[PDB]
């Protein structure tokens, strides 16, 4: 699999692949890796779908609850860290999760990759999955901080499907979000089979 | 898969079904089991498939060439020899093994050889997956002095026990009978599960199936 | 991998530690800072697991922050390295913690003074320390141009040179460091060094 | 472990024992809070200076957190315990989310500890 | 399996089990265990079954072509060292135990036992296969020198019928040889023939005959 | 690991009732230390099981099965476990001794017949389980199933019931190496109840001219 | 394992009096998709095809040694090799190295006689798979095996022929992540080769 | 030494539709390469518009049925209703999940109607993932059948966002025998498939069971 | 190790051997292995010294227990059930073979062999230890029903030393227990009262004595 | 470990390649120049075991070399491609050499050309190559931007930018990389990339 995400001007982008691999046949292609915890939150799916799914389950879950005590929805950071801690308690467990926590908080955009062993990064952009590799290749090219809400949208189009591309376990729809002061969006999906021969034109 | 050999009053009679598969996917469902080797001489391979062929196609050649060398025909001590002793050399690593018949000079006989050179001689013998299920139907009505009919009537159920009590084997029945002089062979005697479905009409190719470029060439 | 080396001038101590943040081949981040405050006159360079890593300075710094609540007067820096080899120790057959700690700290009497502690609990005040795979350069290099009374742009200067040699030297060079220093005013971060 | 209903309910539906807690606070030391448009002045009276004193290593007013601060009235043995948890769960917070507590969030943990107190069994 | 061999004044009575397996199953039930090596020389294959079958061949060629060079029979001293020549040669690939019993104008019968590992021991009498041990303590207080060729035939069903009967991996018919002067006799005995030992009961066609 | 461990136990659904058969050994490895040991047991008023595998666990299933049973009469309240519960029992127990990494080595073979519905099943030593018309465990599970699927009958007579159940048990004689000659055959019926047979012994034949002379000659063989 | 360690689809199946043979198109070192346009179906002669799948370099191998044989047998014989002699051919050459095998699966499929289809795969030791309804070999086995039962028909015509190893083949290859990135069919007629690459799925 | 799981073979295939839905899967339990009985059904409906079709273990899956009976009606005497399918399909993710460390070996596939009328299915792995489809299969002959299945019956995936509609439903019949065609051609090339076919069709007027008579070998 | 019973038509008459090895080395000559339970009920131990003892002393303490709760001897069959209790319950701890024989009032001289796993099976005469192999043939072919004391006595030390003579891990006295009506007694046969089987030589005190 | 990538512009094939030498964490050289000339019109990058690579290459040369006096006509480049397949495929199953190879070359008749040939001997004419951890990135970012008729500035900018990636994304980022292209006028040295 492969997803990103990166903060810029006007929000966080999240793009990700649609291809569940085992072995080495193609599970499905309808496969949604980009899990909504909050209508201000994106949680992204990658490693283990089993556990991402579980995992991601609880989390909204809690954040529900916190928001019920609170009465106020909680922040990026505490959701981060909270799937940070849960996931350490099960450190030598084998869990498989590896996913952005991507949303709005009341003081700015917040981008955060909590990880199956305690691993939790602040940072700007990210990508995970098999397919990190090319969707860093791509996405550090074009990125600027400034570039506008389109532009950002196709940048992460591009770089999906690049790893999608290159790599054997990437595939499927490209699905990407946008997640800005007015909450998340979902802006494209485009399916890699028509997205290459949109890219470069037969003729 | 399921071989099958059986010594009736007459000659040998050797049987297998036609299943082949490569692990839990049958890859051709009409294979040919029994093969020949002389005129007086079929065997049955059961075992590795390429070290079966080898081995048999090999065995067969040496044969041939010492039936021109003497003149007189085969007998199966020969082959069963020659396989032995080509077996054992390889210390099973060459994987083959096969019930190995024929009608001599002396008369009818039956071995089963195993990877390892290990032979036997036999009244009634098995091999492969369904190898049980044939051999319960032998143990409970094997006779001396079966005519052919019920020679061949007797390997037919003990293969067709093998086809519908192991998934090994499948597909339908093949038989040889070696008498003294005529080696009766049937391609597919026993066919008992036709295909269950028609299929009704049939359905369509709706993508068109794009196509980018096309050679083509003018052979002659 | 993760690199951090440490050292104790004049009236100051000085932590310097690689700032990537890598998953097995693939540099996530370039800006991790990996030595925190741990009061307002210690600092905690660590190198380990992050999740470890990250774990268990919080859990020390949990503790360094209650126990100063709750008598007024902040750990000296001896007791809370003390407390944290104690901690490993006691974790050290449970649940093992597997990183290495270097503390410094500024006791307003005894002075500057660095103590290193590893992955199997091992504490010793020391005038120049360093994990790592770098820690072959920063040692040799300190054991070179080293003095005691070794001054705050002297001691940054040879900082530079440890940094630059595990730089240029070392297959897995991380490009960016961080160089903290703590003395009568308390911990603070001293010029970051960009690569990239 | 000993397990007995200390607080229970009166004929009259009133719970004794919480209301003698009531009357235990209204004897301690007075303590005043007042919330201003930027600061919030807290205060309380001590007992007697000149009385052989020494009132350096414990204040009546003390800190749950850097940014939170509280007073008590009544025993103050159990001021203490108070103080001990509330200080835990704040660095909890600390610790599970990034984010300090806010002050209704601690009052509300403190509240229900308190609570919780008044209702488990011995 | 079971491989026995026992001598009695004129001869040896060389004895087997009739059973290869291959695992829990039976893949053979008349196997013939007792081989020829000459006219008056026969071998008791036991361990692997390859092994033993070539090895027997093998004595069996070389032993042709030392009958003709010599002309003249073969004695059964030269038999056991043949076998031994390729069971020490080859201790790391041949996992063969044997028993070669012969008559000889020179020495009379004699049995000599080739053991897993090639070992020569000349012996009054030879036990082998996985069936052995179930033999040992009752061969020690039944062996009595110098028997006729009718007291060792019934001392060998007796060895063979007893090991058949409560080892997992010998059973069937018992296959008899006896070796003399006048020369090899091979006999068959199914189990029916053979006498019924602790708790066995006595054949019989269907339990309709009984009722149950 | 399994030590003293037993083999095959048939099973057919015959007319009016089931059959059971089963030899009485027990063998050790290869050898067969015991030679009269009944594998065969009545359970309570309905049914009747076999059991293969380690002796030392169907024993224990014994125990298991009468304090149910017993625990179950004591009610008198005039309802009782069939066949069908009573399997339902030992395919629990055996699943949840499975889960336990801790399992019953045996495999089960239980029938019997209530208020007309006859039923028969097993079970294995992992708790996988089916109820059919005939069943085997072991090698009768490789060399008697083709027989008894060969020549099962709707209304299949008592004798010819044992004379079915018995071409099985000699199929497995011949080539099982793990089998004795002593055996069992066990009938339940409605309103009879289970009667097991005595211990008895099969006739086995061995005379065909290709085994008395491997190969064929005056001298060789 | 080894067989999977580039990937590959081959798929042979008989019409009327043709025979069309297909198969992937893309080299990969495991999942990495060097490039889409790998060459798995060699000519040997008019009317005579073979697809090598499994290891790529065991193929080129193999491929060249064939060419070597085959120009020889022309030149001693003069007459092209008849299909089902190139087949024990193949077969001879790959059981000589019994135990050292070439890690092929070779697909062997060609019109020739009174223009008369023929069709085999054989194991990577030379066991010959000589089939009449269709072969299909690499690691979209199973998958090509279910799209081709599903899809066959007795007697077809070029046409049908082709557009049902096409839709065999990419429907089977869409279901395998390590194969894929287009595809190259022939239908061979005892009048006409006609070399078809069709528009796949570039994920 | 023991092995804690076994192979039992089998398999499975559903198809919602407008208004329908068709669990179906075939009848045989194999261990290794012998037959155990040819009378093992699959299919289990565990609630009045709910269809639960497994293969793997059959000691596993008959576990993992009779608990989703038991929670099944534990819900319905807590909340007095009839647990909905997609509730249902969650709980199922659940109960596989929670024993992540030591998964059933089952391979599941849900069916039925959602409470407004329109089919679904269900798919999932042994460790609890799922997925709501429009088709499916699992088991040893889903390789096999999914190619055919995906060539005739396949549309948009539901994440285009200009969303580029789909192909008109099958109809129930059609559904059928697009069914009944897989499982011919798909017990015809695995050998662990076969026996019989056992239809469920789940509808409106509630669900009915046909069955088609494959091959015995 | 050989452990034997064997029922006689008065009570049971349990039988065994001395050595105790670890490894090539007889660390003791003249192990006593038919451990008491109860004035009824011996046992003989096999197998694990540890285990057997062990359970033997358990077995002794719920022995006591029982029989002063019931206020009668203890029965046989209670006595091979609490020995069957342990070397079941601790199926995957305790590795010992154990054989439980005595006389009680009501089912006379009975004997239960209880091998590896705890298999409680009533038997006329029960044999374990590794020098059972070599016994199975000769008891098959000797075992009689109802013997008398003396009878079984002798089988018993025929048995036991026959397995000593070819047994590696077997070897110093034989040691036989008859538990009967009016009480144990528990006899002593050095090797030098044991009988001579084939290939054994009468002693001699040295070889001056033969050659000079 | 090394890192080697090729790409094809309109009639030119530039091959660049890190040029770090190391031992198990020691830079001992960062000079190591690694592309090598067969040819004066080919290029032979290779990445494997240093040794291995070395005596590899260095055959191969002697080869190429060998057949260019004796017949005068200087090896095409697929027919180098080739035999360096060939090599390599024999020597798999008897002494396998662990190289890994990118084959550069221009042909007055054919125009520029670049082969990837593996070290399993796998050959194929690639319009672009990449090898080592450094191959994820080079592949992602020219496939983002190449053309098939790219101007040697363009090539270049590209190489540049393909460079500045491995270093920033890759832990094990070696600082030094050198660039060669083969043209019409022959296979040359275009630039060396100083990062220290």
């Amino acid at each position: 699999t492969t997803t990103l995400a990166f903060i810029f001007k006007h929000g966080v982008m999240v793009a990700a692949d649609s291809r569940a691999s085992m072995g080495g046949y193609i599970s499905s292609q309808s496969v949604k890796k980009i899990i909504e915890i909050n209508p201000y939150m994106l949680g992204t799916m990658a490693g283990g779908a089993a556990d991402c799914q579980f995992w991601h389950r609880n989390l909204g879950i809690k954040c529900r609850l916190h928001e019920l005590a609170n009465k106020r929805r909680i922040s990026v950071t505490g959701a981060s860290k909270l799937l940070a801690n849960i996931l350490y308690n099960y450190r030598g467990m084998g869990l498989s999760v590896g996913t952005m926590i991507a949303g709005w908080d009341e003081t700015g955009p917040g981008l955060y990759y909590v990880d199956s062993e305690g691993g939790r990064l602040k940072g700007m952009r990210f990508s995970v999955g098999s397919g990190s590799p090319y969707a860093y290749g791509v996405l550090d090219n074009g990125y600027k901080y400034d570039m506008t809400v389109e532009e950002a949208s196709e940048l992460a189009r591009r770089a999906i499907y690049h790893a999608t591309y290159r790599d054997g376990a990437s595939g499927g729809v490209v699905s990407v979000y946008h997640v800005g002061p007015d909450g998340w969006k979902k802006v494209t999906g485009d399916d890699v089979g028509d997205l290459h021969f949109q890219y470069y034109p037969v003729v | 898969t399921t071989i099958v050999g059986l010594v009736y009053q007459d000659g040998v009679i050797l049987g297998a079904d036609t299943r082949a598969t490569e692990g839990p996917i049958v890859a051709d469902k009409n294979c040919e089991k029994i093969h020949y080797m002389a005129p007086n001489i079929y065997c049955c391979g059961a075992g590795t498939a390429a070290d079966t062929e080898a081995v048999t196609d090999m065995v067969s050649s040496q044969l041939k060439l010492h039936r021109y060398h003497t003149g007189r025909e085969s007998r199966v001590i020969t082959a069963l020899t020659l396989l032995k002793s080509h077996l054992f050399r390889y210390q099973g690593h060459v994987s083959a093994a096969l019930v190995l018949g024929g009608v001599d000079v002396s008369g009818p006989h039956l071995h089963t050889i195993y990877p390892h050179g290990s032979t036997d001689t036999l009244p009634f013998a098995t091999m492969g997956s369904g190898s049980l299920a044939a051999m319960s139907v032998f143990e409970s009505k094997y006779r001396e002095g079966l005519t052919r009919d019920e020679g061949v009537k007797i390997v037919c159920e003990a293969i067709a026990s093998g086809i519908f009590n192991d998934l090994g084997s499948g597909s339908n029945v093949d038989v040889c009978v070696i008498t003294k002089g005529n080696v009766e062979y049937l391609r597919n005697h026993v066919q008992p599960n036709p295909r269950t479905y028609t299929s009704a009409k049939g359905y369509t190719f709706s993508k068109p199936t794009e196509v980018l470029s096309t050679k083509v060439t003018a052979l002659a | 991998m993760e690199c951090v080396f440490g050292l104790v001038g004049n009236g100051f101590a000085i932590i310097a530690a690689d700032t990537s943040a890598v998953n097995s081949i693939l540099v996530h981040k370039t800006n991790e800072d990996k030595i925190m405050k741990l009061d307002s006159h210690k600092l905690m360079g660590a190198s380990g697991e992050a999740g470890d890593r990250v774990q268990f300075t919080e859990f020390v710094q949990k503790n360094v922050s209650l126990y100063q609540f709750r008598n007024g007067i902040p750990l000296t820096t001896a007791a809370a390295a003390n407390f944290t080899r104690g901690e490993l120790a006691t974790a050290l057959r449970k649940n093992p913690y597997s990183v290495n700690i270097i503390l410094a700290g500024f006791d307003q009497d005894t002075g500057p003074s660095l103590y290193f502690i590893d992955y199997i609990a091992t504490l010793h005040k020391v005038d120049k320390a360093a994990f790592g795979y770098g820690s072959y350069f920063a040692l040799a290099m300190m054991d070179r141009h080293y003095r005691s009374d070794m001054s705050v742009d002297e001691a940054i200067k040879l900082v530079d040179e440890c940094i630059a040699e595990i730089r240029t030297r070392l297959v897995v060079a991380p490009p960016n460091f961080v160089i903290k220093i703590v003395d009568k005013d308390g911990a603070r971060e001293f010029a970051w060094r960009q690569s990239i | 472990r000993y397990d007995r209903a200390i607080t229970v309910f009166s004929p009259d539906g009133h719970l004794f024992q919480v209301e003698y807690a009531l009357e235990a606070v209204r004897k301690g030391n007075a303590a005043v809070g007042v919330r201003g448009t930027d600061t919030v002045v807290l205060g309380v009276e001590k007992k007697s200076a000149a009385k052989l004193q020494d009132s350096r290593s414990v204040r009546k007013i003390v800190n749950l957190d850097n940014h939170i601060a509280l007073a008590c009235a009544g025993l103050k043995a159990d001021a203490r315990v108070l103080i001990n948890k509330a200080r835990i769960e704040c660095q909890s917070h600390k610790l599970t989310l990034e984010d300090p507590v806010t002050v209704e969030y601690i009052t509300r943990y403190i509240a229900g500890l308190q609570q919780k107190y008044t209702q488990s069994g011995g | 399996t079971t491989i026995i061999g026992v001598t009695y004044k004129d001869g040896v009575i060389l004895g087997a089990d009739s059973r290869t397996s291959t695992g829990v199953y039976v893949a053979n039930r008349a196997s013939d265990k007792i081989t020829q090596l000459t006219d008056n020389v026969y071998v008791c294959r036991s361990g692997s079954a390859a092994d033993s079958q070539i090895v027997s061949d093998y004595v069996r060629y070389f032993l042709h072509q030392h009958t003709i060079q010599l002309g003249q029979p073969a004695t059964v001293k030269v038999a056991a060292n043949l076998v031994r020549l390729l069971a020490y040669g080859n201790k790391d690939t041949l996992q063969t135990g044997m028993i070669v019993g012969g008559w000889d104008k020179y020495e009379g019968g004699k049995i000599y036992g080739i053991p897993l590992g090639g070992t020569i021991i000349e012996q009054p009498f030879s036990i082998g296969g996985s069936g052995s041990s179930y033999l040992y303590g009752f061969l020690d207080q039944a062996w009595k020198d110098g028997m006729s060729k009718d007291e060792a035939e019934e001392l060998v069903k007796k060895a063979v019928s007893l090991a058949i009967a409560r080892d997992g991996a010998s059973g069937g018919v018992v296959r008899t040889v006896i070796i003399n002067e006048e020369g090899v006799t091979r006999n068959f005995y199914p189990g029916d023939q053979l006498p019924l030992w602790h708790e066995e009961l006595e054949p019989q066609n269907s339990l309709l005959d009984i009722w149950g | 690991y399994p030590y003293v461990t037993g083999t095959s136990v048939i099973g057919i659904k015959y007319k009016d009732g089931i059959l059971i058969a089963a030899d009485m050994g027990g063998s050790y490895g290869s050898t067969l230390r015991y030679k009269s040991v009944e594998r065969l047991k009545g359970i309570g008023k309905h049914s009747l099981l076999g059991a293969s595998g380690e002796i030392s666990d169907f024993q224990e299933l014994l125990r298991y099965l009468d304090d149910l049973i017993l625990y179950d009469n004591m009610w008198d309240d005039g309802n009782s476990f069939g066949p069908k519960e009573v399997h339902n029992y030992l395919t629990r127990v055996m699943y949840n001794r499975r889960n336990k990494f801790n399992p019953l080595w045996n495999s089960l073979v239980l029938g019997g017949v209530k208020n007309g519905q006859k039923y028969l099943g097993t079970v294995n030593m992992i708790g996988v389980h089916y109820q059919d018309n005939h069943v085997a465990t072991g090698f009768g599970n490789h060399l008697a199933v083709p027989i008894l699927r060969d020549e099962w009958k709707e209304d299949l007579s008592f004798e010819d019931g044992v004379r079915l159940l018995e071409k099985c048990m000699r199929v497995l004689l011949y080539r099982d190496r793990s089998a004795v000659n002593k055996l069992q055959i066990a009938k339940i019926t409605e309103e009879g109840g289970v009667t097991i047979s005595p211990p008895y012994s099969l006739k086995t034949y061995w005379e065909f001219a290709a085994f008395k002379n491997p190969t064929a000659g005056a001298e060789g063989s | 394992s080894i067989f999977e360690y580039n990937g590959s689809a081959t798929v042979a199946m008989v019409g009327k009096n043709c025979i069309a043979i297909g198969s992937d198109r893309r080299l990969g070192v495991q999942l990495q998709t060097i490039a889409t346009d790998f060459q798995r179906i060699f000519q040997i002669h008019d009317r005579l095809f073979i697809g090598l799948s499994g290891l790529g370099s065991d193929a080129q191998t193999l491929y060249q040694r064939l060419v070597f044989r085959h120009k020889l047998y022309q030149l001693r014989e003069e007459r092209d090799m008849k299909p089902e002699t190139f087949a024990n051919l193949v077969s001879a050459i790959l059981y000589e190295k019994r135990f050292g095998p070439y890690f092929c699966q070779p697909v062997i499929a060609g019109l020739g006689d009174d223009n008369k289809p023929f069709i085999c795969t054989m194991d990577s030791i030379g066991a010959k798979e000589l089939a009449k309804d269709f072969v299909v070999a690499g690691t979209a086995s199973e998958s090509l095996y279910g799209a081709c039962e599903s899809m066959y028909k007795p007697d077809m015509e070029p046409e049908e022929l082709f557009e049902t190893v096409s839709q065999a083949l990419q429907a089977s290859v869409d279901r395998d992540c390590l194969s894929g990135w287009g595809g190259h069919v022939y239908i061979v007629t005892p009048t006409e080769i006609k070399e078809h690459i069709l528009k796949g799925r570039m994920d | 030494n023991w092995s804690p799981y076994d192979f039992n073979g089998g398999t499975c295939v559903a198809v919602a539709g407008a208004d329908y839905c068709v669990i179906a899967a075939d009848t045989r339990m194999s261990t290794g390469y012998n037959i155990l009985t040819r009378d093992y059904s699959k299919i289990c409906k565990l609630a009045e518009k709910s269809v639960l079709a497994s293969s793997g273990f059959q000691a596993d899956v008959r576990a993992l049925q009779k608990h989703l009976d038991a929670r099944h009606l534990i819900y319905q005497h807590q909340h007095n209703k009839q647990m909905s399918c997609p509730a249902m399909a969650q709980l199922l993710s659940n109960t596989l999940y929670y024993k992540r460390f030591f998964p059933y070996y089952a391979f599941n596939v849900l069916g039925g109607l959602d409470n407004e009328g329109k089919g679904c299915v269900f798919t999932y792995d042994a460790v609890g993932s799922y997925e709501k489809v429009g088709y499916s299969s699992q088991g040893s002959g889903a390789k096999l059948i999914m190619p055919f299945l995906d060539n005739q019956l396949k549309s948009p995936s539901p994440l285009l966002i200009p969303a580029q509609d789909a192909v008109t439903p099958l109809s129930e019949s059609e559904a059928i025998d697009l069914v009944r065609t897989a499982f011919a051609s798909a017990t015809e090339r695995d050998i662990y498939t076969g026996d019989k076919l056992e239809i469920l069709v789940l509808n409106k007027e509630g669900l009915r069971r046909e069955y088609m008579e494959l091959r015995l070998d």
